[PDB]
């Protein structure tokens, strides 16, 4: 306070605008670390698929790749479904 | 100017030298170029005299040119080759465009006008900058360029350089006039010597880049651009000129003072590349570089010159610019010749 | 096959409409009647001669402003990349710059214009 | 046929615009207690016609001291230009499907200043010179935040294709989302319109008329022709962009009578804001947003960068 | 210089199933679940091989299968199918969005008509491993020997004979 | 026809070229550059490029009225000069309009001119490439990864625009 | 070709000022038509 | 409502995009045999149209190597008609 | 470059987009990856004084690619031909070179 | 090596040339040092389209970017060549030359 709140004051009694501007620019600044949301973007990102999932040799071992689309085994994004 | 923007004008001039010599990309080096040019016409124009004007114009203008030839140039060789990595030209005709692209930034061809020009229109602190830092890029261009160097293009600019350097040279009173003169005489021999072994190059341009800086640095604590106010110095203050005439002896290469140790090693290096006229050609044609800065010499220490009476009152009072790292400067501009083997240890 | 076809539908209907107007009317001209109009009495002279303008350094510095957008607007495609936190970053930057760019120009007299 | 979607996209345009005047002149003049054009046939709808006949017999004078291929070559620069900005408006089906119409639309307004430009510049006068340079700053000064609101606005759209924003608006208008942007959105397309409380390239009041001045008869109905198109386009788009209307696929003239409503409502607003204002003075207008609108435009442009990060709403761009 | 050799005519001689782009986007799905491993093999060769002219026995049983997905979808659910596909048709840009009964109804014929169950949301993007019986070819690019490397540096260092061996400078 | 189409603009672009590099009026020169932008706004469209060419067409409209409003305020002159006004400016349209028109002349006959680099001038159609895009515009990802990849050009380009304000202001202060 | 200054700047040219000077006068709807205004301005300040 | 509708329009593309994936391989197997019928046909219309040329032996690859290139598009409308080099060069960017 | 601060700091600005066979948006292939791959691959570590002799046919193929008139050339050779021996009746397009 | 850059590289010819001599004016020259940038966008863009360089297409965005810096620093040049002289003309700018 004192000083501070004296400013913020009357920097919103004088230039609104610039306030108005410098809380906008901080907010958006700031929050979009702390929003957890973010991550899920990046994931939506990643979900949507532009090119064909070219499929590769099954030489046996590999358990997790399906061996067919239907099959349950490999990644899902039934979270982005109920989301 | 704002001691802060003067800085950071300062900074970004040096930042876009450092983007030139540390971008394998093309484009990057453009952008450092691009910088350096930015921020370089505000310097000059720090004093806002009409001189510092009329240089700043001349030299923006030729440095657009220049640069807009060596986007002609990566354009090109991205035509021919797709590729933007800074190996070697693979279209002829890209290099020998862009040869001289890079030419009007060393100011060595006859795309050498704008340099006395824009030396004498500014101020001297930036005549230094203009004529040391501003060259150290497109060098190092060239040097990582040298590969593909078309060899009689690259010689006769060089031997150009040379040789109107020298002349022009010998008919300027300003100290700027025939500092740019000069500077030009060196932009010729390291330039010769770039397409045999770019380690030469690089040590002539350390030697010159030092030497240049005590003899403008000896300018500035002296206040003085004309002949006739550098000779009045020896009454002031006779340790200048005393120092001066030394730097000039090593601006002509007179060993065994440092500046012969380039002038050495470049001919010792294109007698083992079979050039032999050519060495003999530059060696005899650096007389007329000679020649001036022993006519300055003359009148600035070796015969003292009818003085000014006030300067009973300025020898009454002391200077204040430090000038830093002036006495070193002129220890490596004089005494660094029984070291010269050292010169290992930029290749 | 459309734009161009389009382009020049609108060209030819100006020109025209021009010509219909500057044919038809039946004009009759005279000195006095194409004279300059300076409200009423005679010009002074001038209407090339140099024209002050002191927005000079804010006209300029709208290129710079408008050359940035070019740079701002590949947005709409950039936020649908897999690296969101870097595209966020170099985003807030370029808009931190502009902002501090209008900022230096508003304390050092800048957008003000000249007297 | 394509040349019958051309023509149709053309003359009733040019009627719209025509028709412009008329209800201008009776909103304007029910504002001031007047009753506006009354007398030719009923309720002046014959007034558009009267004076497009006037202006294309009235005698069109050349000045002496013009410099004729510019003084011709901008009225022809400016309607080609009002009518073509028409063409990728998504009036149900955008007639020009373009995958970059607003960059499309934002060049062509650009483009647009330049016949006032030659216009002022090639007709010799003291106040056609002053008149042009005013409009070289309004336009600057007002085209920097309109491509920074259209970002911003489009943030949420995926893409600058003009039909998507029927989806993006199909369950609320964006004016809802967007509403700060949107005032100064709507500010910017009275300016760029170079209309009121902006109109002072023209600045009746004190430089007679402009850059008009010295145009006459065909020429200046013609300015005139684009500048009310230009109008009818900057009040067409701004309800594209933010008031979305519902578009039933099977039956796009329910689209079509919600958009030209939307357009008709915004027009009369830009006819009820010049009706109940001074008028602005140069520098102010500029100082109104270099130092008012600028800055709120750049944060909101951050905040409509960060926003569909932080909520996982990033739209998609097919 | 050397031969562009293209298989002839007979062999790319395929049955060429024809059904409009609106009619393929209605069976997109149910398509992609029952007939993956044509499809998958017939990629996987046109990835490996790099070379359509190799792999074009795969492109004929894609369409075999194709063929026969489209002849069991008209032998068991002829007018569901039919409607979804022309209610698709109709949209400028064939959504899915507008037309969702029609969806329905060919989905619930397919499931009790052909035992078929539409893929869920991201399924049928997955990447898929294939029991190929073909080999892996050992040079698909083709490529040409590589030039031996440059003859590697290695060894002690000893101080270098006679110090810099520069002029008159001993040491 | 409509076969050629790049061909006929480029030559457009060509004399919008030789418009201003004839030194005209300063106006001129910008109208003249005006053109030239626009038909290489729409060379770079037919080329399959969409945002490059209307990056072009905004930004360079916008350095054309700055060019104009200066123009029109400092280099201005009580006779401006026409294309067809003083002999050295139609001495240099005549130069540039007669030498394209005698290059097109050597190109689209022999069609194999060397002129600096070997112009083998059969169609432009030819060396299109048959590709497939997908769901997205190659050139949109392409200037899009400028905030993913390109992080380095974005300082650099930054710093560039600040600095190149700080200038603006330093050389336009004027003591 | 004289000498450059000793202090390296050329002495302030004459003046080349060009400042308009319009009739705000007769027929404007501002000067109520019967005024004549000769201002002497620089481009808007006058 | 924008964040509900944009998350709705992304799971819809996401479906969309789904579907090209389960069609393309049936459109790369159409799209090969076709310009390999198109590169048959040209050699065969090469073959008699280069018949009397000094030496113009047909079917010469340009590239040293052997591995398939993606042919360019003149190589395959070379010897159409207008409108099909037209349609195929400048017909995505002429469609509006 | 000259004083490669990258390779010692182990950062990357500008490496990404010297080449055309490096990692693109959304693994979008060059027109010419093959042999722009094929092409350094060759000439890696080798030299740079070397790669001109020895990696020669991997280069000539790649600038064609980038270019193509050994192909090109072929095409406006083949065009000229045809155009020249139609005229006078020596050869008529077949139906399907047509319509 | 094909037509439309035959073109391009044409007009840069004549944009260098151009720029390389001056009549009377300063603006002209800015003029046609802004055309050379023109067709060096023009012929990038050309090539890097072509050869779907597409981490590439940034390039021609960064030359407008840098171009319109330097067309800016030139006509602040040019105004204080017009505050110190009236006019921009280069004829009578020849203080230096001693
Ligand atoms: C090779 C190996 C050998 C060489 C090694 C390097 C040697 C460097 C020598 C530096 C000499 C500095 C000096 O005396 O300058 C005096 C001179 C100014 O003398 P002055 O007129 O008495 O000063 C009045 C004030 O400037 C009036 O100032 P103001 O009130 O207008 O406010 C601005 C002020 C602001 O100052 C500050 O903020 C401090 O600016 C300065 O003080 C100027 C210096 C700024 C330095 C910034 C360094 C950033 C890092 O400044 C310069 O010449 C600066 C030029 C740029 C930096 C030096 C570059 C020289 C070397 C280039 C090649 C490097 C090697 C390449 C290989
Ligand atoms: C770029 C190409 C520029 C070609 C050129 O010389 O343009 C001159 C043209 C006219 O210059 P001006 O300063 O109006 O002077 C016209 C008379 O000399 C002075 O006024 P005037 O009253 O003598 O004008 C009539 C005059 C000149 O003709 C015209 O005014 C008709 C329109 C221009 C025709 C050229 O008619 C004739 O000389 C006889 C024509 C038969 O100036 C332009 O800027 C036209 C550029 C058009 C570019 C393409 C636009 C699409
Ligand atoms: C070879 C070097 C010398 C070449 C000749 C120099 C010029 C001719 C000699 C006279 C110069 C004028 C003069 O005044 O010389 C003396 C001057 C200092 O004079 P003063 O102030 O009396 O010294 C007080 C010392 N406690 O002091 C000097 O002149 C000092 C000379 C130093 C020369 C450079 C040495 C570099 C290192 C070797």
């Amino acid at each position: 306070a004192g000083r501070i709140a004296s400013f913020l004051k009357n920097a919103w009694a004088k230039e609104p605008v610039l306030v108005a501007s410098f809380a906008i620019g901080g907010l958006a600044i700031i929050l979009p670390s702390l929003s957890p949301y973010t991550n899920y973007a990046i994931r939506i990102n990643r979900a949507t698929p532009y090119n064909y999932p070219v499929p590769l040799r099954d030489d046996g071992n590999m358990p997790d790749v399906p061996s067919h689309p239907q099959d349950p085994q490999g990644p899902s994004l039934e979270w982005l479904k109920n989301l | 100017m704002n001691p802060i923007i003067y800085t950071t004008l300062i900074m970004t001039v040096m930042s876009g030298t450092m983007l030139v010599m540390i971008s394998s990309h093309w484009l990057l080096i453009w952008i450092g170029f691009e910088m350096n040019l930015l921020a370089m016409i505000p310097v000059l124009m720090k004093n806002f005299n009409p001189r510092a004007t009329e240089a700043a114009t001349k030299y923006f203008l030729t440095q657009a040119t220049a640069s807009m030839m060596l986007m002609m140039a990566i354009i090109i060789n991205l035509l021919y080759s797709g590729q933007w990595t800074i190996t070697k030209m693979f279209n002829p005709v890209a290099m020998t465009m862009m040869t001289m692209a890079l030419a009007m930034k060393l100011g060595l061809s006859p795309f050498h006008f704008w340099v006395p020009e824009v030396t004498q229109g500014i101020s001297l602190q930036a005549g230094l900058l203009l004529l040391t830092w501003q060259k150290l890029a497109p060098l190092s261009v060239l040097c990582q360029i040298s590969q593909s160097i078309n060899p009689n293009l690259m010689l006769t600019m060089a031997m150009l350089s040379i040789l109107i350097g020298g002349w022009g040279g010998l008919n300027q009173t300003q100290l700027r006039k025939i500092m740019a003169y000069s500077s030009i005489a060196h932009m010729g021999w390291m330039t010769a010597v770039l397409p045999y072994n770019t380690t030469m190059t690089i040590l002539n341009l350390l030697i010159y880049i030092t030497m240049t800086l005590a003899m403008f640095m000896l300018l500035i604590h002296s206040s003085a651009t004309t002949t006739l106010s550098l000779s009045h110095t020896w009454n002031k203050m006779p340790v200048i000129t005393s120092l001066m005439m030394v730097t000039l002896l090593s601006m002509g290469g007179l060993p065994p003072l440092s500046g012969f140790m380039p002038k050495w090693m470049i001919i010792q290096e294109m007698t083992k590349n079979e050039s032999i006229i050519m060495p003999t050609l530059m060696a005899m044609t650096a007389l007329l570089n000679l020649y001036f800065y022993m006519r300055l010499a003359y009148s600035s220490s070796l015969t003292m010159f009818p003085s000014t009476n006030n300067m009973k009152m300025k020898w009454q009072f002391e200077h204040t610019k430090q000038m830093k790292l002036l006495p070193t400067m002129i220890v490596l501009s004089t005494l660094v010749l029984p070291m010269t083997p050292a010169l290992s240890s930029l290749n | 096959m459309n734009i161009m076809l389009t382009l020049l539908t609108n060209v030819t209907l100006a020109s025209l409409l021009v010509l219909i107007a500057f044919w038809l009317p039946q004009l009759n001209a005279y000195s006095e009647k194409t004279s300059p109009y300076e409200c009423g009495f005679d010009p002074m002279g001038s209407a090339r001669l140099p024209f002050s303008m002191k927005f000079f350094l804010v006209a300029i510095t709208f290129l710079l402003f408008d050359l940035e957008i070019a740079l701002l607007l590949p947005l709409p495609w950039a936020s649908q990349t897999n690296n969101l936190k870097t595209m966020l970053t170099m985003a807030l930057f370029l808009l931190i710059l502009l902002a501090a760019s209008l900022a230096y120009e508003w304390t050092q007299k800048g957008l003000e214009w000249a007297e | 046929m394509f040349m019958i979607n051309i023509l149709s996209l053309i003359i009733p345009i040019l009627l719209a615009v025509a028709f412009l005047t008329l209800v201008e002149r009776k909103v304007l003049g029910y504002m001031q207690l007047r009753k506006g054009p009354n007398v030719v046939g009923p309720y002046g709808l014959l007034q558009p016609i009267a004076d497009a006949l006037k202006l294309v017999t009235k005698e069109p004078l050349r000045p002496g001291t013009s410099s004729i291929s510019m003084f011709i070559i901008a009225p022809i620069l400016g309607l080609s230009l009002a009518l073509t900005m028409w063409v990728p408006l998504p009036m149900p089906y955008p007639l020009i499907n373009m995958n970059l119409g607003v960059l499309f639309m934002l060049a062509m307004s650009s483009l647009a200043v330049y016949s006032i430009l030659w216009s002022g510049w090639a007709s010799n006068s003291k106040y056609a010179l002053i008149g042009a340079l005013r409009a070289v700053a309004q336009t600057i000064s007002y085209e920097v935040t309109l491509a920074i609101i259209l970002l911003s606005v489009l943030l949420m759209n995926g893409s600058y294709t003009l039909s998507t924003l029927i989806t993006t608006q199909e369950h609320i208008w964006m004016i809802f989302t967007s509403w700060p942007l949107a005032m100064m959105w709507f500010i910017s397309t009275l300016a760029e319109t170079n209309r009121a409380p902006f109109d002072l390239t023209e600045g009746e009041s004190e430089l007679v008329s402009g850059f008009n001045v010295e145009y006459a008869a065909g020429p200046f109905a013609m300015f005139f022709m684009a500048e009310y198109a230009n109008i009818i386009m900057m009040n067409a788009f701004t309800a594209i962009l933010f008031l979305g209307a519902s578009h039933d696929p099977h039956t796009p003239e329910l689209y079509t009578i919600n958009f030209v409503l939307k357009t008709l409502a915004l027009t009369i607003t830009f006819l009820w804001i010049r009706a109940s204002y001074p008028r602005f003075r140069y520098d102010q207008l500029m100082h109104l947003l270099w130092k008012s609108f600028l800055p709120l435009t750049l944060a909101l442009c951050m905040w409509h960068i960060s926003l569909p990060i932080m909520t996982a709403s990033i739209p998609p761009q097919s | 210089p050397g031969i562009v050799e293209l298989p002839t005519l007979e062999d790319l001689k395929v049955q060429e199933v024809k059904v409009s782009s609106s009619v393929l986007k209605a069976a997109a799905h149910h398509y992609g679940a029952q007939c993956d491993k044509p499809n998958k093999e017939f990629m996987l060769c046109r990835w490996e091989e790099k070379d359509p002219r190799r792999c074009l026995e795969e492109g004929k049983l894609v369409n075999q299968c194709a063929l026969d997905f489209f002849r069991q979808i008209k032998r068991h659910c002829a007018e569901p199918f039919t409607e979804y596909w022309t209610c698709i048709d109709y949209s400028g840009l064939q959504l899915f969005r507008h037309c969702r009964k029609q969806q329905a109804k060919f989905d619930e014929c397919v499931l009790d008509k052909l035992g078929w169950v539409r893929p869920d949301l991201g399924e049928l993007s997955k990447v898929t491993k294939v029991k190929t019986d073909r080999p892996l070819p050992e040079n698909p690019y083709h490529s040409r020997a590589r030039p031996e490397p440059n003859p590697e540096a290695e060894g002690d260092l000893k101080p270098a004979k006679h110090g810099s061996r520069l002029f008159f400078w001993t040491m | 026809m409509t076969m050629y189409i790049a061909f006929i603009l480029s030559t457009i672009f060509v004399i919008g070229f030789v418009g201003f590099s004839s030194k005209p009026s300063p106006i001129y020169g910008g109208l003249g550059l005006i053109v030239s932008g626009g038909v290489g706004c729409g060379i770079v469209l037919n080329f399959g490029g969409s945002f490059l060419g209307l990056m072009v067409f905004l930004i360079y409209l916008g350095g054309m009225l700055v060019v104009f409003g200066y123009t029109t305020a400092m280099a201005t002159e009580m006779y401006p000069e026409v294309w067809v006004s003083n002999k050295t400016v139609f001495g240099a349209f005549v130069s540039g309009l007669m030498m394209e028109f005698c290059m097109v002349y050597y190109a689209l006959k022999e069609e194999e001119v060397e002129i600096i680099f070997k112009f083998n001038g059969l169609g432009d159609w030819v060396i299109y490439d048959t590709g497939d895009s997908g769901f997205f515009s190659e050139e949109a990802m392409g200037i899009a990864a400028l905030y993913s990849y390109g992080t380095w050009l974005v300082i650099v380009t930054g710093w560039s625009l600040l600095i190149g304000v700080v200038v603006i202001m330093e050389i336009t202060r004027g003591n | 070709w004289k000498p450059p200054p000793w202090n390296d700047v050329d002495p302030p040219k004459d003046t080349l000022v060009s400042n308009l000077t319009l009739n705000f006068g007769p027929q404007h709807p501002a000067a109520h038509g019967v005024l004549r205004l000769v201002m002497e301005l620089s481009g808007e300040m006058v | 409502s924008m964040m509900k509708w944009n998350r709705e329009r992304r799971r819809l593309q996401i479906e969309d995009f789904e579907a090209r994936i389960a069609l393309m391989p049936l459109f790369q197997a159409e799209k090969d045999r076709r310009v390999l019928q198109m590169l048959r046909e040209n050699l065969e219309e090469e073959a008699i149209i280069m018949k009397d040329v000094p030496d113009w032996k047909v079917g010469e690859s340009v590239f040293h190597t052997t591995r398939w290139v993606t042919p360019m598009m003149g190589e395959l409308y070379g010897l159409r008609t207008n409108e099909e080099i037209l349609s195929a060069t400048y017909g995505f960017i002429w469609y509006t | 470059p000259f004083f490669d601060v990258q390779k010692r700091l182990g950062l990357d600005l500008d490496r990404w987009m010297t080449i055309q066979s490096a990692e693109q948006p959304h693994k979008i292939p060059g027109r010419c990856h093959a042999f722009e791959k094929e092409w350094i691959e060759c000439a890696h570590g080798i030299g740079g004084i070397r790669a001109e002799k020895e990696c020669k046919i991997e280069f000539d193929d790649f600038v064609e690619c980038l270019l193509r008139q050994k192909t090109m050339k072929r095409l406006s050779a083949i065009k000229r031909q045809r155009d020249k021996l139609i005229k006078e009746g020596k050869y008529t397009p077949p139906p399907h070179h047509l319509g | 090596m094909p037509l439309v850059y035959m073109n391009i590289i044409m007009a840069f010819a004549i944009a260098l040339a151009g720029l390389l001599m001056y009549r009377s004016h300063l603006m002209s020259s800015l003029l046609c040092l802004e055309g050379m940038m023109l067709s060096l966008f023009i012929m990038s863009t050309l090539i890097i389209l072509n050869t779907h360089f597409t981490l590439a297409n940034m390039m021609p965005i960064i030359l407008l970017v840098f171009a319109a810096c330097e067309a800016a620093l030139g006509l602040s040049l040019l105004v204080m060549v017009s505050n110190t002289y009236g006019t921009d003309y280069v004829q009578n700018l020849n203080l230096l030359q001693c």
